[PDB]
């Protein structure tokens, strides 16, 4: 073909490749069923010529089109083939050629394709999903089938709807009887119905898989006298024989059924990880199984099934985030194991300890399946519980596991009536003297105390009196996480509280009722009822925060709440009890718990509350300790601190003066402590400002690296071996040592420019080690609103890791490094591997819309229509927009084609671009993120993730500018076009519904962050003419309330009024961001078109 | 083999890996997939740490190279004399590691990394066909 | 109510609380049966009454699949009218021949047959 | 009738809670502190013609539901809300003068 | 009210929230009578026990919306939750104690 002329040999080779593929899709024929062999082949030659550049140059969609090919054909060969991922990028790239195809002239292409091909695309692209075994893309494939009984069986099942799924299963004659009953006896087993289920099989005695089916239900039910063998049949024999004593036969068997399920595995082409779950699961049962034999086989001591209970718990750690379906058939395994031994012991020393495990077991289970939010299973565990451990004593932590079983099925009442029964029998039975039973004494007071404050069924001072403060009192590490957890509780109550006469206080009807006395007992009255509220808010505030204070030190599970915390003392600053508690006992705290507030707390000292309960004299202390510990971590802050009025220093209010004298004393302080740390530190920075000042407009044009003047002072730094390097992070380390970490060396002479109105510079550190880091140097910008929304960002990403549905997912906001020097200097990490979405897209030069579609219309040509648009009636900015868009397709799609050419490492990158977009999009919208334009956005070469810069904008503070921003966030049709052939349908909604119930259930912790950080005083959030006039080219503390609730209505999900649920608001969301009547009304410079 | 030190689960498990770089016949493996058996029976706290390990980057995680290694010598041993001697040894060493959620989707077959370098190297089309014909 | 009710089951063996559930049980008004609360309430029996009185098949089923210390009659109704109540005809129908392995039975295998119209059966 | 006036009401509702709403008064504010002067004056021209488009058709579906049946004869009292509320707006005035006094006397009496 | 009570109040709330709109417009009518006069002033205050209007009729409308949505304490709750939340506070002794003795309390 590289030689060829005419195109005859391309004629001739593309008519001969797709007569071959047509004839594969047959089904004997004169030609058909062909060897899996030449198919592999020919899949073979296409991709290989898929990979290679044409003669006449062009784009990589280009190169893919070296012979005529009809790619559904391919791309269902492929699937035969068991080569799915491939299969979706040829599904892709036929779509795209009949797309292209039709515009020189999925539903509708799906129905074009069935008419001439006879291949349905939708059908195509759901069998490919299926495959491949991802879950949230299974949602996006399509709608034509969804009425089929077989399809709505299908999301039944992956949905764990078991109820559903049983009804249409016995509803639906038209389903093969084999795949009916199969699905009939999966569903009744899910839903715990064992009895049902047997006697249904009794009824069907009137294929292998209905003996498989026998056999299992035969070995979970320990029947035992139900009677190539098949791999629950092995287990059946095995249990069996395991009873009788035939130790020969089990371990045969085992091992058949190990070599079976080997090699039925490695038959398979073993294309994605999704489908070596079940045989693992199925391996690790059958181990367990062969690990229980030997302790069967001799004498039964404690201290080995004590080991085997240990090894049992470590290897279910090892699967916390293994999906139900894998986790389930061990549990059940190790169930039946345990009631065998504990039948087969004959020994009562023995059968309490078989016993004890059984229930621990047991109630682990519980736990397991109410995680998953299955109910039916955690109720037979416990009747299970209640069978062999028969009680009479009448306290037990499985009578607690059964209250929150019986709470997870909304039957509070019985859940409360067990609990309240439990706590009387406690208080009766001794005055909280066993050290056993004290902490299911402590769990079981605050959990009702808990759920008694939830249904509202008791006033809050019965709750406090009898429950939270009972809790405490009655309270070694689970000791000590039971004090946590008593000490978080009752903080969290009185917080409530207190939260509840501020409120009352605050509110418009309390200022009404003093005024209308305000127009003579009627005023004393009202004196002494405000007295006794006032008292009782200072007794509210005194509890919580102490009961805070308590939490901080006996765990660190709760660490975030250090938030909540610094925001009651920083509020209640004049309160000399709460001072005087934070002096005594907030002081023993751990230091590294107070680093994410950093910025916080040392914009709030001073030295105007001096004294022995003065708050500044205490938040000193704080501050100088924190930095004495972690000096990495907070020098820089407190020496920007110092260093705010610096730049013109080394170029040639009451509140500030007092703040940078406090920051000199703790600077004066680690001097002290470590002089030459301090004094390179200051070096460094001095040199950075000094760098950042310097002119850049000389080399404005210049591209290829200029060399730093001599003069400057960075270039003379050399082996500041006490500096790390400051645009690197840095994990937090509970010990002060820090003693492995690399420090900075040298800077190389080049520097470069990123371009922009004030020329930022980028240098090059390279550290102890060979590495290098690139970093910006900004003058004339304020960096602490990045470092801030960075904090930010953090947190969110600290709350999505914690989760375990976003956990799973990696959904993950990308952050950077900053570190601000001066009020309008800093320094901040440079990506490395990223380029803008702007400059890869409208560039003028090589843009993607100009090597793909070159006809189109160009960048130019579309600014300049809405820019003209601009003066004219919001009638014609639609005709104007939608003609642009017309004339200007998405071309975003073709980055991980051509940066990708893997089929699976393509996938991988896709999927991984569609999570960012949806985990930036929600994180952005609950933040109010504006000013989400192409230059603000970059994508990561390496990774195809999406990295959001210049965070100045925030808090919806874009809507108050001229020309609003009306979107949530960006989501335009190249956006969208990346995510694939499915849109924002499949992935992106369902990642977005994760993320979005990961901030809902999180509320009261980001509130707590937002207010801390709106109310600090150094940040300047709010939109000012000024600002507004640059982007685009007192009423403080009523706007950050206005603000906060807004934040919290986000949160709760309430929109103009209503309460949506998460998928309403997520559909909400999208439609608002998708809509182009929004899209038209925006400013041109956001270039909604691209 | 232990000098300069012991090994731990990880080093045993790269040391595994590399004796697998060059592998003539399935049935060689039979005592290092035993040994390897009972490395991983006998520590799995330090599989908890491998797995913390491997969180930054799922697609180069140790754990699931080790599967996917051990599935393709399976896949070797069909066929051969000492079939089902590696069978059951690659399903003891599978039982051990179990259903853990690897945060991958794509299996990544092992390549060899000096053929890539070697193609590299060449920058006509012509002299990359007589290197791999060659 | 309770200690009234354990006060006069000490004295003369009746307890006030299962008297008044029982009158109320008699009576049929509906909301009348959430009045009377005690340790009673965490009886299978009385958890499958109020889930019957609630049309919470489901629970039922599973309730009455999971306990065996209820009488067997009892059981079995309960099973057939949840199962019935569920639409799980076929269900029920292989049910009823897996039971073949009282005078109710045969009052509910006539129902069902009616309502599946199985005219075979005789 | 019943739907489109709902939704239409529903809009309507939704522009006057956005003119009333704090984040208007802080634009409008901060504007004060000159193009964007008259692009916020179009703004604010086109959202009282919506606005006021809406009403209409909400008061007119309304008024014609009524005339249909009796099921829902309790939207009298928002019928008459938006009619009293936009009292100087001839379009709503002359659609009560012409089909609305078309309207069953007995519907009016519960707020007479 | 552990019986009867509780069910019925259940009820009649649920009734209440299914027609939120339609009470609410209703309020709406109402508040806005010229001639209604609804809101409180010194001179009954002082008899009961021996512009400015809009704000406090919106406070009104949208309190009155809080309630028929379930939103108390910015907290939304079910039908159920709401009952026991007001069953409670009728009950509380300490509330019936701060209230005025013409009242009654403990009649
Ligand atoms: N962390 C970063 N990594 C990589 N590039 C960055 C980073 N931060 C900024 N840039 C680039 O630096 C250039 C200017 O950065 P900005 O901070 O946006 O400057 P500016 O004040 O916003 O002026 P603009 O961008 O022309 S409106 C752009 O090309 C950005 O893409
Ligand atoms: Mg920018
Ligand atoms: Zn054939």
């Amino acid at each position: 073909l590289l030689q060829d002329t005419n195109e005859s040999w391309r004629n001739l080779l593309s008519t001969h490749v797709q007569g071959f593929f047509t004839s594969c899709l047959r089904h004997h024929f004169f030609r058909c069923c062909l060897d899996k062999k030449s198919q592999r082949t020919m899949l073979a030659v296409v991709d290989y010529m898929r990979r290679q550049k044409r003669p006449s140059s062009g784009t990589i969609f280009n190169d893919a089109f070296w012979l005529d090919l009809n790619y559904l054909e391919v791309a269902k060969v492929a699937q035969s083939c068991a080569a799915h991922f491939t299969a979706l990028l040829y599904a892709e790239i036929y779509a795209d050629k009949k797309s292209m195809d039709d515009q020189e002239k999925i539903s509708s292409l799906s129905e074009k394709s069935k008419e001439e091909t006879g291949i349905s695309l939708q059908d195509l692209l759901l069998e490919i999903y299926r495959s491949i075994g991802e879950p949230d893309s299974l949602y996006g494939c399509g709608g034509g089938k969804m009425l089929q009984p077989i399809t709505r069986l299908r999301t039944y099942e992956h949905e764990a709807m078991w109820g559903k799924a049983l009804v249409t299963y016995d509803l639906e004659t038209a389903i093969p009887s084999s795949t009916r009953q199969a699905g009939i006896i999966q569903a009744l087993q899910n839903l715990g119905l064992c009895h049902i289920l047997s006697v249904y099989l009794k009824g069907l005695d009137y294929c292998p898989e209905l003996e498989e089916l026998h056999y299992q239900a035969a070995w979970r039910n320990m029947q035992w006298d139900h009677c190539g063998t098949s791999y629950h049949e092995s287990l059946y024999n095995a249990l069996q024989s395991l009873r009788d004593r035939e130790f020969s036969t089990f371990y045969e068997s085992l091992k058949y059924a190990r070599v079976k399920e080997v090699e039925e595995m490695c038959k398979r082409s073993l294309e994605s990880v999704y489908s070596l779950y079940p045989t693992l699961s199925r391996l690790q049962a059958i181990g367990e199984l062969e690990s229980i034999g030997e302790l069967f086989s001799r004498s039964v001591t404690h201290r080995q099934l004590s080991e085997v209970y240990i090894k049992w718990q470590k290897h279910s750690q090892l699967l916390k985030d293994s999906d139900f379906s894998f986790q389930e058939p061990i549990m059940a395994l190790r169930t039946v194991i345990l009631e065998i031994l504990m039948e087969k012991e004959m020994d009562n020393s023995q059968r309490e300890c078989i016993k004890d495990i059984l229930t621990k077991h047991l109630v682990e289970l519980s736990i397991l399946a109410r995680t998953f939010k299955n109910t039916q299973l955690p109720e037979r565990a416990i009747f299970q519980i209640k069978q062999y451990n028969s009680v009479s004593c009448g306290v037990s932590e499985w009578q607690l596991e059964e209250a929150q079983v019986f709470w997870a099925k909304k039957e509070q009442s019985l859940a409360l009536s067990i609990l309240k029964q439990m706590i009387k029998k406690l208080d009766a039975s001794c005055a909280a003297n066993n050290p056993s039973l004290k902490l299911t004494y402590t769990e079981c007071l605050r959990v009702c105390g808990n759920w008694l404050a939830e249904t509202c069924l008791e006033n809050p001072a019965v709750i406090m009196q009898t429950y939270l403060e009972k809790a405490v009192e009655v309270a070694s590490d689970e000791l000590r996480n039971g004090k946590m957890k008593a000490f978080l509780s009752l903080a969290r109550f009185s917080d409530t509280q207190y939260q509840r006469i501020e409120n009352y206080m605050k509110s418009s009807e309390f200022e009404n009722k003093q005024a209308l006395l305000k127009r003579q007992r009627e005023l004393e009255l009202d004196e002494l009822a405000l007295r006794a509220l006032k008292e009782d808010r200072k007794r509210f505030l005194c509890k919580a925060v102490e009961n805070y204070i308590n939490c901080l030190l006996s765990g660190e599970e709760h660490d975030m709440w250090v938030f909540r915390l610094c925001s009651l003392w920083l509020e209640n600053s004049g309160v000399s009890e709460v001072n005087g508690m934070m002096k005594r006992d907030g002081m023993k705290i751990p230091t590294y718990k107070f680093l994410p507030l950093m910025y916080q707390l040392a914009a709030r000292m001073g030295t105007k509350m001096m004294g022995g309960l003065g708050f500044h004299e205490v938040l000193n202390n704080l501050i100088s300790r924190i930095s004495m510990d972690h000096p990495h971590h907070t020098l820089f802050i407190i020496l920007a601190l110092a260093n705010a009025n610096r730049d013109e220093f080394l170029t040639k209010s009451q509140l500030d003066e007092d703040r940078t004298e406090a920051a000199n004393r703790i600077i004066c302080t680690i001097r002290s402590r470590r002089p030459q740390m301090v004094r390179s530190v200051e070096a460094l920075c001095d040199a950075y400002i000094i760098l950042a000042n310097l002119d850049a407009t000389q080399w404005k044009t210049q591209r290829k690296g200029i060399n730093i003047p001599a003069d400057q002072p960075i270039t003379k730094l050399k082996n500041l071996e006490d500096v790390v390097v400051p645009t690197m992070e840095i994990k937090v380390d509970h010990t002060g040592e820090y003693g492995n970490l690399v420090t900075i060396q040298s800077f190389k002479a080049e520097f470069r420019l990123a371009g922009g109105v004030n020329l930022p510079k980028i240098i090059d550190c390279v550290g102890s080690d060979g590495k290098e880091r690139r970093q910006l140097v900004k003058g004339r910008d304020d960096l602490r609103q990045d470092a801030v929304m960075q904090q930010v960002f953090q947190m969110c990403n600290t709350l999505l890791q914690r989760n375990t549905e976003t956990r799973k997912r990696k959904l993950t906001i990308c952050t950077y490094k900053v570190v601000p020097l001066s009020q309008r200097s800093g320094v901040l990490e440079w990506c490395t591997g990223t380029v803008p979405i702007g400059e890869f897209l409208v560039n003028n030069e090589d843009g993607a819309h100009k090597r793909y579609r070159p006809n189109d219309f160009s960048a130019f040509q579309c600014q300049k229509k809405m820019m003209e648009v601009q003066k004219k009636s919001f009638e014609e900015k639609y005709e104007v927009f939608m003609d642009v868009c017309q004339n200007f397709q998405p071309v975003f799609r073709y980055f991980c084609m051509e940066k990708f050419l893997d089929p699976a490492i393509w996938f991988e990158k896709r999927l991984a671009y569609t999570r960012s977009v949806a985990t930036s999009s929600i994180v952005g919208y609950i933040l109010g993120l504006g000013d989400r334009h192409v230059q603000n956005i970059l994508i990561n070469e390496q990774s195809a993730e999406l990295v959001h810069i210049d965070l100045g904008v925030a808090f919806e503070q874009g809507k108050i500018l001229p020309t609003p921003e009306t979107v949530p966030f960006r989501l335009t049709r190249d956006i969208v076009d990346g995510m694939g052939i499915t849109g924002v349908e499949g992935v992106f909604r369902r990642c977005c519904e994760k993320t979005m119930e990961v901030m809902r259930n999180s509320q009261e912790t980001l509130l707590t962050i937002v207010e801390v950080l709106l109310y600090d005083p150094l940040f300047d959030w709010t939109m000012n003419p000024l600002k507004a006039l640059y982007l685009q080219q007192q009423s403080f503390n009523k706007v950050a309330e206005r603000v906060l609730m807004r934040l919290q209505e986000k949160l709760k999900g309430v929109e103009e009024g209503t309460v949506l649920s998460v998928g309403g608001q997520v559909n909400l969301l999208i439609q608002q961001a998708i809509d182009p009547k929004n899209l038209s009304r925006l400013f041109p410079g956001w270039k909604a078109w691209v | 083999k232990y000098s300069r030190g012991p090994f731990s689960l990880l080093e045993e498990i790269n040391h595994f890996l590399s004796v697998s770089v060059y592998d003539a016949l399935p049935l060689t493996r039979l005592e290092g997939l035993k040994d390897l058996r009972r490395q991983l029976e006998l520590h799995k706290d330090q599989m908890v740490d491998i797995m913390r390990a491997s969180q930054d980057n799922p697609q180069d995680g140790i754990m699931v190279k080790l599967v996917v290694n051990l599935l393709q010598l399976s896949k070797m041993a069909i066929n051969h004399t000492g079939e089902k001697e590696v069978l059951e040894a690659v399903g003891s060493c599978l039982g051990e590691v179990g259903p853990i959620d690897f945060s991958t989707i794509a299996i990544q077959h092992s390549k060899d990394a000096s053929y890539t370098k070697a193609l590299k190297l060449f920058e006509d089309k012509e002299l990359q066909w007589t290197f791999i014909m060659l």
